[PDB]
């Protein structure tokens, strides 16, 4: 392909600073822009560079082109959980529309979310309509955990997500685990290296 | 469309058994698709070398071929041209006069 | 007093088939071919170059590779975008250059034929109809000046590029711009009507006088033809006299030309 | 500058025929189709410089395109394959370089429709523990059962959708994973604060759009057609 990105996929934490490259064959080059692509959504255009040396900056996004080395790069400042995306690179080979557009294919960005105040539990829920149905949500431990599929292939357990309530200034992750086949929620993330000092209720 | 003006010409006095140049001189035509053969005796000659296709002021284009030749008592030489605006190929006979 | 030409022609003859080849001229003297078939712009004279350094010409060089490409896609996406006001075959021409002048003026031009028909100019910071233009090149016109990165390009070309280099070409061309060759000439006849025919050939430059005469009389007979090249590049004319059978007697074809020195040639039928 | 897309989200048979629709009210002349497919750019299919006007791109084969006005493009994809499969993107724009992209389109050619189901919702309500223990309260919405895979699920109070406080499972899971027709299993969060779920007034629902039938697909077993739908869950804030 006419357009490179590197790397094409890295994990960095929370308020650390990224650098993301593209370099390109494509000639003419008139212009390029990186655009920023969430999962599921579309193309927001972070910056566009035009001249021979060029550098741009938008917020904590800042850009360089070099035309003669046909290489760019995208650098992002102290990084927020947000900026987990998809950064894709495009070169347009003429000033006009004239031009045809050609596409990186991105690289996928990971960050880790900075948990300050830790509080591991298992908590359980139940149906708001169905009152012997339920959920277990383990939830308030830190970026250190990791969450394990079930032993048993009856009992259902997510991946971990890290949710923000924007207005709190608080971020937590949490997963959930069901089954009907018996199934309690102490049970539940045995397969799972929790925490030591994780609350159970009750 | 324009139809080509053609000019048969030599570059030195022409004289029996003495080595000269023919030119063929090809004006006023367009498109610049064109198609010109020298020949000797109505048979077209090998080695004929084209000058690079030019146009003029007005647009129209022109071209010039021009061949080693030897005039003789009995030898023809003609150019002939080959172009859209035209039904048939026109021939233009090296005068000597 | 020199104009220096660069003529680009290009033939399109369908969606997929196209060939662009250019010629470049200063004064009469061709200084540059550059060929459908060659990846590279050829010299044809030894100071093509001019004055400029390698890395200068090689950059000016690698800036025409890159315009001969996007051009040819250019027309094809315009013949796209007009669809279907404009069908192939296409042709188009480009006159490009600069005209150089006594002192350090100069006039730079850059004009586009259409189907043979002048219809587009590059004038001041952006391309331009003429008078004449059909008003279908409005839309082409409105694409190619949304490109600010070629009006830049162009700018420097026409203002700064052509000028600086045409006066290192008259530097470095000067023998072979300066250079004189003598005409020689020769008589004959055509059909009680006789046309005489004065043939002169071999002669740079171009300006020549040449004249029917008896005696010390100018024969205001004389019809002129066209200039005609050469493959040399030196020039050849020819002057005919229309006169009764009879009348040949006495009559001579003066030739006068810079190359001479004054000591004319005069043949006497 | 606004581009819009329709459909969204799109479950088809293969031999379907398939219109993507793209809509422009900048009074742009140009328009453009891409898809994007993982592990490549964006590959353009077609484009048109004006009503009447369509172009082959680099990727022409299987689709035609349609540009009966200056607002309306569309992606025509008359025996729809599994190879099809793609998010679809359309931009337009006027002389100048810049493309401005609508939302894009995501498409499934499935081989067969007849494991297709709609999604149960289940709205599991604020463990008490929780509330005493942090001053927080989690929801947590469940939607099982359903084929294929695409959903999208949102989270409303009172009437109007709320972002902060949310995280949805980034893939559904697999029910039987041994099985190829998997049915599958998506999870969301909300976490609000303690007083915000103990007020009575506050209405909270869980909903999920599912895609499915479109209702001129063939259906011919027994049960429901399992038609492109909202499955909602809800609850009531309490002391
Ligand atoms: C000129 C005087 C000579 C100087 C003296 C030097 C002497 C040396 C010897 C010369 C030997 C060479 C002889 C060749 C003769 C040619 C002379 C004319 C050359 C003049 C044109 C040069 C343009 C250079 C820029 C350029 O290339 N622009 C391109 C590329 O653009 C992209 O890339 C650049 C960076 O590289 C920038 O990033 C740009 O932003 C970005 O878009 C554009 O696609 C451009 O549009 C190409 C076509 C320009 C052109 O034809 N326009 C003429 C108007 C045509 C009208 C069409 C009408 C039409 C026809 C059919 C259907 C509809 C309409
Ligand atoms: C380049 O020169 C032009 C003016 O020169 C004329 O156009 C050239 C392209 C060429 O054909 C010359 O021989 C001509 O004599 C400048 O154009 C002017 O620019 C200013 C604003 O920048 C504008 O207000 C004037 O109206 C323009 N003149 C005309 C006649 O339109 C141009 O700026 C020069 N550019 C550079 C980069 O030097
Ligand atoms: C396009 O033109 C060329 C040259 O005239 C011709 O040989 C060729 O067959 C044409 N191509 C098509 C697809 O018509
Ligand atoms: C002219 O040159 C271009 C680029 O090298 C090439 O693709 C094309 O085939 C050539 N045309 C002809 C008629 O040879
Ligand atoms: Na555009
Ligand atoms: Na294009
Ligand atoms: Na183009
Ligand atoms: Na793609």
């Amino acid at each position: 392909t006419q357009v490179e990105q590197s790397p094409q996929s890295l994990v960095v934490r929370q308020g650390e600073n990224c650098v993301l490259q593209c370099n390109y064959s494509v000639t003419p080059d008139n212009h390029l822009r990186w655009f920023k692509q969430d999962t599921g959504k579309g193309l927001v255009s972070l910056t566009v560079l035009v001249d021979q040396k060029d550098k741009t900056s938008n917020g904590r996004y800042s850009a360089t082109l070099d035309k003669d080395a046909k290489h760019s790069t995208l650098h992002i400042t102290a990084t927020l959980l947000d900026d987990t995306a998809t950064y894709i690179c495009v070169v347009g080979d003429r000033g006009s529309a004239l031009g045809r557009l050609h596409f990186g294919a991105g690289t996928q960005l990971i960050v880790i979310p900075d948990i300050q105040n830790p509080d591991p539990a298992v908590y359980q829920l139940r149906d708001s309509k169905s009152s012997d149905k339920s959920v277990c949500l383990f939830t308030d431990f830190d970026s250190q955990t990791n969450v394990s599929q079930s032993k048993d292939s009856d009992v259902y357990i997510t991946d971990k997500c890290v949710l923000d309530m924007r207005s709190m200034d608080f971020k937590s992750n949490s997963a959930v685990a069901w089954s009907n086949k018996d199934f309690a929620c102490a049970n539940a993330f045995n397969n799972s290296i929790i925490p030591e000092d994780t609350f159970f209720p009750s | 469309q324009k139809t080509p003006q053609i000019q048969v010409y030599s570059r030195h006095p022409p004289e029996n058994g003495k080595p000269n140049i023919l030119n063929c001189y090809v004006t006023q035509f367009h498109p610049p698709h064109i198609e010109i053969q020298m020949l000797k005796n109505g048979k077209k000659i090998p080695k004929v070398e084209m000058s690079d296709m030019s146009f003029s002021k007005d647009w129209s284009f022109y071209i010039l071929a021009h061949t080693e030749f030897t005039p003789t008592e009995t030898d023809t030489y003609a150019c002939r041209v080959k172009h859209a605006s035209m039904a048939e190929p026109k021939t233009v006979y090296w005068d000597r006069d | 007093n020199y104009t220096f030409r660069c003529l680009q022609m290009s033939s399109f003859a369908n969606r997929s088939w196209s060939r662009t080849d250019s010629v470049v001229w200063l004064g009469d003297l061709q200084t540059h071919r550059w060929s459908n078939d060659s990846a590279t712009i050829s010299f044809t004279k030894p100071w093509s170059q001019g004055k400029l350094s390698n890395q200068q010409w090689e950059k000016l060089q690698h800036m025409f590779q890159v315009y001969r490409v996007s051009f040819t896609r250019d027309i094809q996406e315009l013949v796209k975008m007009m669809s279907p006001k404009e069908d192939y075959p296409i042709e188009i021409q480009l006159s490009a250059g600069c005209e150089m002048y006594p002192g350090n003026a100069s006039e730079s031009f850059l004009h586009v034929a259409f189907q043979g028909k002048y219809v587009v100019r590059f004038w001041g910071t952006s391309w331009q109809t003429v008078p004449g233009a059909p008003s279908w090149l409005d839309l082409p016109i409105k694409v190619l000046n949304a490109d600010q990165g070629t009006s830049a390009t162009v700018q420097m070309l026409l203002n700064d590029t052509c000028p600086l280099f045409v006066r290192g070409l008259l530097e470095a061309g000067k023998s072979d711009l300066e250079k004189q060759e003598k005409p020689v000439a020769w008589l004959s006849s055509v059909p009680g009507h006789r046309q005489l025919v004065c043939h002169v050939s071999g002669f740079y430059p171009k300006p020549v006088w040449v004249m029917w005469m008896r005696g010390d009389q100018e024969q205001q007979g004389t019809h002129r033809g066209d200039f005609l090249p050469n493959a040399d590049e030196t020039w050849y004319l020819q002057a005919t006299l229309d006169v009764e059978a009879g009348e040949e007697a006495g009559l001579a074809c003066r030739v006068k030309h810079s190359s001479l020195g004054g000591q004319d040639i005069i043949l006497y039928w | 500058a606004a581009v819009t897309q329709s459909p969204r989200n799109k479950v088809a048979v293969t031999g379907g025929k398939v219109t993507l629709s793209c809509n422009q009210t900048n009074n742009h002349n140009n328009m453009y189709w891409y898809r994007q497919d993982t592990g490549h750019g964006l590959r353009l299919i077609h484009y048109s410089y004006g009503a009447g006007s369509t172009e082959k791109g680099d990727i022409p084969d299987g689709y035609k395109a349609s540009r009966p006005s200056q607002e309306n493009f569309s992606l025509i994809l008359e025996l729809a394959t599994p190879s099809q499969t793609s998010v679809y993107f359309c931009a337009s724009g006027d002389e100048g370089y810049t493309q401005y992209f609508g939302p894009g389109t995501r498409l499934l050619v499935l081989e067969d429709l007849r494991n297709v189901t709609p999604p149960k919702v289940s709205l599991f309500e604020p463990s008490k523990a929780e509330i005493s223990h942090t001053q927080k309260a989690t929801l947590v919405c469940l939607a099982t059962g359903f084929y294929p895979d695409h959903v999208e699920l949102s989270w409303w109070v009172n009437g109007k959708e709320v972002h902060s406080g949310v995280c949805t499972d980034p893939q559904p899971l697999k029910e039987q994973p041994a099985l190829n027709d998997s049915r599958y299993s998506l999870s969301s969060r909300l976490r609000v604060s303690a007083t915000f779920w103990q007020n009575p007034r506050n209405h909270f629902r869980c909903q999920v759009q599912f895609y499915g039938l479109s209702e001129n697909d063939e259906w011919t077993q027994d049960r429901a057609k399992p038609v492109t739908q909202i499955v909602s869950a809800e609850a009531w804030g309490r002391a």
